[PDB]
């Protein structure tokens, strides 16, 4: 299955050049690095071709980098069940950079992008429904960003004064405790 | 005498009574799904369930509550005729268990509506659970009035 | 793009879930173009569940918090509104189709300009837009039915205020922090008596700001 | 009881009406369902797919 | 793919219709009702009963999952899989192990592996028991639940007699599993697994030719293979269609290939189909259980976790050797480092295909682990799914989803 992936790898690379930045198979499962203005494009190619029969869409989610110049990675796992393979899509996004919908391919994707939309903050273009969905309504913030604290910011309380459950400032009886395990030593990579 | 008579029989009838609203959050759902069947079959106490507020007396508040559900329970809560009792089952509804340091959980149900009996458990099992609904009986029988 | 399903949309899932009941008030959402005013490079996210940015500081209310708003103002064929802070007019064409007429106040000449360019373009004939700043209100049409400061604020000028008629109803987000109050304000005998609406974020209004110097 | 007939004829040539839009079923051909026919064992290999 | 305005046999167009809809009949549907698993808020927008809108609001039970991983280790981090699809817990427990021992590129124990298959398909029959038992719940059948969780409450009495807890367990690890069966537990398993047919056959017999279940289950949710593809569909959801795939198979995984089993799979694709599909696989996996018993009786004496720099040793070599209590000390407090790198790990998992996605930067805490919950692609297909039938088709469709929603808002 090594040899396939990178057999597979060359031919999406060959197919969908202006597609593909690079390709990579580690840990035994193929990463293809795609430009954000083709990742539809290639999502599609990858949907459709005899070759790699990508049709069903697994999810699609993001993973944040605050110390990078693109901070966001969105990263599409798709699966064939006639080809019997698997394949991750890679993109970089910048913060307050639309990117492009998939619902047009995959009309299960639409609750993904609402999701990476909720917890990271990013906005997809050509989404029929884009709204939170995991958090509170009329939450502040994009809770999975490393700058936003494991507790937030509000927590909830029913007021007998306003007879409703309101929202008013953290205070936690005991603070988050974060212990810091790490080790000076790295260890050896013995050849 | 009459009028503490007239109490032990007024909680009397409502521990032999005690209708609970069909209310699950979460995994403590589960271990309170086993508690009415054939092993412990809550029913056989006449602790029975409820679909409606309207028809229930006692809330199990089993599993986490979120941020965003605490209004919800909170009115069907507040729908409920009275008396009503609490139970909070489990560590998330007792104190936010495993998610109380989160962003989008409430730090104990108490925060919410008040409770009567905590069940300890990460789920309380479904005997533990049969516990706590015993003990909230002799809490009844021993402050149970009119009122409540 | 269809805008139409995405509005249809907007209102199914943010509007009418929020405890929006009001029928004047889902009927005009249901009508009034979002896209038509965001600025232009914001018209493909016109219906997103977010505050849209339209200018430093400046921003239009996500649905569920305008939707909320106006709900709870309670608006009458009679009455005359002042939207503080109209941005580009969204909010002053959504209240045109409910209230008698609406007089709003923007501070950015260019935001404006532009409302009454898309105000007009949408034949909205019942919306003065008075250029001027915010925390002024615009005291020549006084007083008001009912206000709508479209924006976070710390607290609310007397002088805005006063321009509410005896018995008129204003509504403004407050912020705290990072927690942000809606208010609902009643004038009686003289004085705005606040209550609480419900909870929402939004950024804070230039001018609207508290007096804040050295605590020791 | 021609008369309740006219009014069983006209009621329906009024009124009667059907959704062309909603899924229907035959209860009939529900009831025909044979569980030994609908659904059966599959004896997949290893490493295979569809 | 829009019903809302009425489409009639005869074309006849109502004035009402020409209006546009303002004044709809919108109905909260959950999250307090029975059906709806106590925190599914679905509005429903309802004309004459016919659902013509259906609109999930989730996150009810959202609790912040994946952003509290974030600041524990990788060993504290294993109980929160057990609370995702926390019916069958050890089953959600895998994907997370599977993801540790591809990226350490590490080995488990032969009877690791088996114990792991053995209570692996207890998880299924515990989940599918509550699947299918309160599935019929769902379409007014009071008594199939009632026999159904009596056996789910022996298997959650073997789940307590491996790792001392009825349901989060906590029993799969980074290596292995914690610790060795009982012989007599062994045993018990063997007992139970020979009456278990029993039960299927009684539950067979009062719901399979019932006519009621019938006419509330038959052409009730047809999927077709290209509905599947549509929405992300995995499990029974596309086995129901005919699509004969299962990941121990497609993608094997464990010791999974030398075990023998059968995938059932439905022609029609309906409700019907996919609970005769989970009632067949129920009796599948108790077949897959004696096998494992039958082998793990057959294994000579061996460890349980693969020990090594990946899991604490012994008690009793902890408390004797230099060696092994810093490797206590140290495993139990900063824990092992994963090497930097990304992996997607899938099992089948009793409601589908679960999945982590595990990035690790070489540190003893996971970077980003995103969880894929099988629910959450099948849920939001409801609106497809329920659009045109009627009110009480929609419970029989939440039930044939098998939706939790530990894992759906996670
Ligand atoms: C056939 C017709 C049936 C008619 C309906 C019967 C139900 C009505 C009577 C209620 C049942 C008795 C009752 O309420 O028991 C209370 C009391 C228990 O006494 P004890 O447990 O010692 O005190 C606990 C103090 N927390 O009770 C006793 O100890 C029993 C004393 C007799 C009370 C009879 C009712 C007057
Ligand atoms: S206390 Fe434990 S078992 Fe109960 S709902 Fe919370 S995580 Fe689940
Ligand atoms: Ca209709």
């Amino acid at each position: 299955s090594d040899e396939a992936l990178l057999e597979l790898a060359e031919h999406i690379a060959l197919r969908r050049e202006n597609d593909v930045i690079s390709t990579q198979v580690a840990f035994g499962e193929l990463t293809v690095n795609a430009t954000l203005s083709g990742v539809i494009g290639l999502i599609e190619f990858l949907r459709n071709d005899p070759n790699c029969r990508f049709s069903t869409l697994i999810d699609i989610t993001a993973v944040d980098n605050p110390a990078r110049p693109a901070r966001f990675d969105v990263v599409y796992h798709l699966l064939s069940m006639y080809q019997n393979q698997r394949i991750r899509v890679k993109v970089q996004v910048r913060e307050d950079e639309l990117v492009p919908s998939l619902i047009g391919v995959f009309p299960g994707a639409n609750w993904y992008e609402r999701e990476v939309f909720d917890l990271f903050g990013i906005l997809f273009s050509g989404h029929s429904d884009l709204r939170r969905i995991l958090t509170d309504y009329g939450f502040r913030g994009h809770p999975l960003r490393k700058d936003f604290p494991t507790t937030g910011y509000v927590e909830v309380r029913w007021s007998d004064i306003e007879k409703r459950v309101v929202y008013e400032p953290v205070n936690l009886v005991q603070e988050y405790r974060q212990f810091d395990f790490l080790s000076p030593w790295e260890g050896a990579k013995y050849v | 005498f009459l009028l503490t008579t007239t109490e032990d029989i007024i909680n009397w009838a409502r521990n032999g009574s005690l209708h609970w609203m069909t209310f699950g959050l979460a995994c403590c759902a589960v271990e309170m799904m086993q508690t009415s069947m054939p092993r412990y079959d809550l029913e056989r106490f006449g602790t029975a369930p409820r679909a409606s507020p309207r028809q229930s007396d006692l809330m199990i508040v089993a599993g986490t509550l979120t941020n965003k559900m605490a209004p919800a329970l909170r009115k069907v809560y507040d729908q409920m005729p009275e008396p009503r009792y609490v139970i909070s089952m489990g560590s998330c509804a007792n104190g936010g268990g495993y998610y109380h340091y989160s962003y989008s959980v409430v730090r104990g149900c108490d925060r919410i509506v008040p409770v009567d009996i905590y069940v300890p458990g990460c789920p309380p099992t479904a005997e533990a659970l049969l516990y706590g609904i015993l003990q909230l009986q002799r809490r009844i029988r021993r402050t149970g009035t009119l009122v409540r | 793009t269809d805008f139409a399903q995405r509005r249809t949309m907007m209102v199914d899932t943010q509007v009418r879930p929020n405890e929006v009941t009001s029928y004047p008030v889902i009927e005009a959402m249901l009508n009034v173009p979002r896209e038509q005013f965001v600025p232009e490079s914001r018209r493909d996210v016109a219906y997103v569940g977010n505050n849209i940015d339209l200018a430093p500081g400046r921003v239009l209310l996500e649905p569920r918090t305008l939707g909320k708003m106006m709900d709870i103002l309670n608006l009458q064929n009679g009455d005359l509104v002042l939207d503080v802070g109209c941005g580009y007019g969204y909010s002053a064409a959504v209240m045109a189709r409910i209230a008698e007429a609406v007089v709003a106040v923007e501070e950015d000449a260019a935001m404006a300009a532009e409302a009454e360019g898309r105000l007009a373009a949408q034949d909205v004939f019942n919306v003065a837009v008075v250029q001027g700043a915010l925390a002024e209100g615009c005291p020549g049409q006084a007083p008001y039915d009912a206000i709508l400061i479209e924006g976070a604020v710390e607290q609310v000028p007397e002088a805005l205020t006063e321009q509410l008629r005896e018995g008129g109803r204003i509504v403004a987000l407050f912020r705290e922090g990072n927690l942000g109050i809606v208010r609902l304000g009643h004038k009686l005998d003289g004085r705005v008596n606040w209550r609480f609406a419900f909870n929402a974020v939004a950024p804070l209004l230039p001018g609207f700001a508290r007096p804040r110097g050295f605590v020791l | 009881g021609l008369v309740l007939l006219v009014a069983m004829i006209g009621a329906i040539v009024l009124t009667m009406r059907h959704r062309k839009d909603v899924k229907r079923q035959n209860v009939l051909e529900q009831m025909w369902r044979d569980p030994a026919k609908t659904m059966e064992l599959k004896d997949v290999k290893p490493g295979q797919g569809l | 793919g829009d019903i809302r305005k009425n489409s009639y046999d005869d074309g006849s167009m109502d004035a009402l219709t020409g209006e546009q809809s303002i004044r709809n009949f919108n109905i909260n549907f959950g999250p307090q009702h029975p059906a709806a698993h106590g925190v599914l808020r679905m509005v429903l927008e309802l004309d004459g009963e016919i659902v013509e809108r259906a609109d999930p609001h989730i996150g009810l039970l959202h609790r912040g999952t994946e952003k509290l991983m974030e600041s524990r280790t990788y060993l504290q981090n294993l109980p929160y899989l057990d609370r995702l699809d926390y019916v069958a817990p050890m089953n959600q427990e895998h994907a997370w192990c599977l993801a540790i021992e591809r990226l350490t590129g590490t080995v488990i124990p032969r009877r690791a592996s088996l114990i792991r298959v053995l209570y692996s398909e207890i998880g299924r029959i515990l989940n599918h028991l509550m699947g299918v038992t309160t599935g019929a719940m769902d379409v007014g059948a009071l008594t199939p639940p009632l026999w159904g969780f009596e056996a789910r409450e022996e298997l959650m009495i073997f789940y307590e007699r491996a790792c001392g807890a009825r349901l989060h367990a906590a029993y799969f690890r980074p290596g292995g599993v914690h610790q060795d069966l009982p012989p007599d537990l062994l045993d018990d398993i063997e007992e139970w697994c020979e009456r278990f047919p029993k039960l299927v056959d009684d539950l067979d017999t009062l719901l399979t030719e019932n006519r009621i279940f019938k006419q509330r289950l038959v052409d009730i949710g047809i999927v077709t293979e290209a509905d599947a593809l549509d929405w992300g569909y995995t499990g029974v959801m596309v086995r129901g269609s005919g699509l004969a795939w299962d990941l121990r198979r497609s993608q094997p995984y464990e010791c999974y290939d030398e075990f023998d089993f059968q995938i059932p799979v439905g022609r029609n694709g309906d409700c019907y189909d996919r609970y005769l599909c989970r009632m067949a696989e129920m009796r599948e996996s108790c077949k897959i259980m004696q096998q494992a018993v039958q082998k793990l009786r057959a294994e000579p004496a061996g460890d349980v976790l693969a020990r090594g720099k990946l899991t604490p040793p012994r008690r009793a070599e902890m408390k004797r050797d230099m060696e092994s209590l810093i490797h206590h000390f140290k495993l139990y407090t900063e824990g092992f480092k994963v090497p930097a790198g990304e992996v997607y790990a899938a099992v089948e998992a009793p409601k589908g295909e679960f999945g982590v996605y595990l990035v690790a930067d070489g540190t003893n805490k996971p970077w980003r682990a995103k969880l894929r919950a099988p629910g959450f692609a099948h849920l939001q297909s409801i609106d497809w799914m329920s659009r045109g039938h009627m009110l009480a088709d929609v419970p029989a469709i939440i039930a044939t989803l098998d939706i939790v929603f530990g894992e759906v808002d996670r």
